[PDB]
């Protein structure tokens, strides 16, 4: 996250982290939307120009945490996959599109003070909340810089990392890139005249774009941390995953009934 | 029906997280 | 960097 903050103690229980096994590393981002399932994107598991293809046994995933790099023994919970589905439609070679993927637990989660799930919207909300100019918050352990001296600091941060960035009209992003964006897409940040920063990067992929409702006072996963060039670029901003259109899909894996 | 979007921290303790407001702001502006 | 997990994960 570039120009954020740190985020206060379970700010996010939501907030899932994709854990490799080996080597151990900080794979993705990720959103707990209930007692078995998590949402994220599907560039983290699959993208084969860059040879990337994850398995259920490659992973782990780590609910409940607050440090990048602690085990947190007593409040963090660490799962096993059992299942990985990515969208059909991924289209990993051009833009991206359809940049969603469900994972299955193992065995369900106990929620806690740290262990929460968030809400996926409904047409009202989405239709409401998703507007141009409104603000939603991004989070996460990735790079808190596009790029950075070697060996003088740490790219990386030591707290779960947040930021909030405003929705940006949909003419205004597509003159922003020569990517063939679509309409299961939406950019956020700030302008160039706005007078402020900020951005999701490398690490945050997968992360939950969520927004409020001051009616219900609950929060609502809108948007997925999906693509960007650069980090915190002038008259660049970041694409998410558009949750409510893909939501019918999302319908069709989890079977509740 | 499950719940959800209500932090067991902040929403269930009626307290409000630091930057929170900047979100709320923005939608009556 | 991090601190280790249970091998049983690993
Ligand atoms: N908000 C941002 N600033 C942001 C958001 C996400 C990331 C991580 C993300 N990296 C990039 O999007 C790098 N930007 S990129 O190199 O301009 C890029 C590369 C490949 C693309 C393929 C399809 C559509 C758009 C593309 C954009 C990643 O791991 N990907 C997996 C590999 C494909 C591209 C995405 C980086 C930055």
């Amino acid at each position: 996250i570039v120009e954020g903050s740190d985020a206060e103690i379970g700010m996010s229980p939501w907030q899932v982290m994709l854990f490799r096994k080996s080597p151990q590393e900080l794979l993705c981002g990720a959103s707990l939307i209930s007692d078995r399932w998590v949402l994220t994107a599907a560039h983290c598991l699959l993208y084969p120009p860059w040879d990337k293809n994850f398995t259920e046994n490659d992973l782990l995933v780590r609910i409940g945490k607050h440090s990048r790099t602690r085990y947190e023994r007593n409040i963090e919970k660490i799962s096993m996959l059992e299942k990985i589905y990515i969208h059909p439609r991924y289209n990993w070679r051009e833009n991206l599109d359809r940049d969603i993927a469900l994972m299955k637990l193992k065995k369900p989660v106990a929620f806690s003070d740290y262990i929460h799930p968030v809400c996926l919207p409904d047409r009202e909300t989405a239709a409401s909340l998703l507007q141009a100019g409104y603000k939603g918050r991004v989070t996460g352990w990735g790079n808190l810089k596009e790029t950075w001296t070697a060996n003088v600091g740490k790219g990386q941060p030591s707290v779960l990392q947040v930021v909030n960035l405003p929705i940006v009209e949909r003419p205004v992003c597509k003159d922003s890139t020569r990517i063939r964006i679509t309409d299961n897409m939406f950019c956020a940040g700030y302008k160039p005249d706005e007078g402020k920063r900020g951005d999701a990067c490398e690490g945050d992929s997968g992360g939950p774009f969520v927004m409020k409702s001051p009616f219900n006072n609950r929060w609502y996963q809108m948007g997925i941390v999906s693509w960007g060039e650069g980090c915190d670029r002038d008259g660049k901003y970041g694409f998410y995953t558009h949750v409510f259109r893909l939501k019918k899909w999302i319908q069709k894996v989890i079977d509740q009934f | 029906e499950a719940d959800c979007g209500l932090r067991p921290l902040f929403e269930k303790k009626s307290l409000e997280d630091k930057t929170e407001r900047e979100l709320l702001e923005s939608y009556i502006d | 960097d991090f601190e280790e997990i249970p091998e049983e994960y690993l």
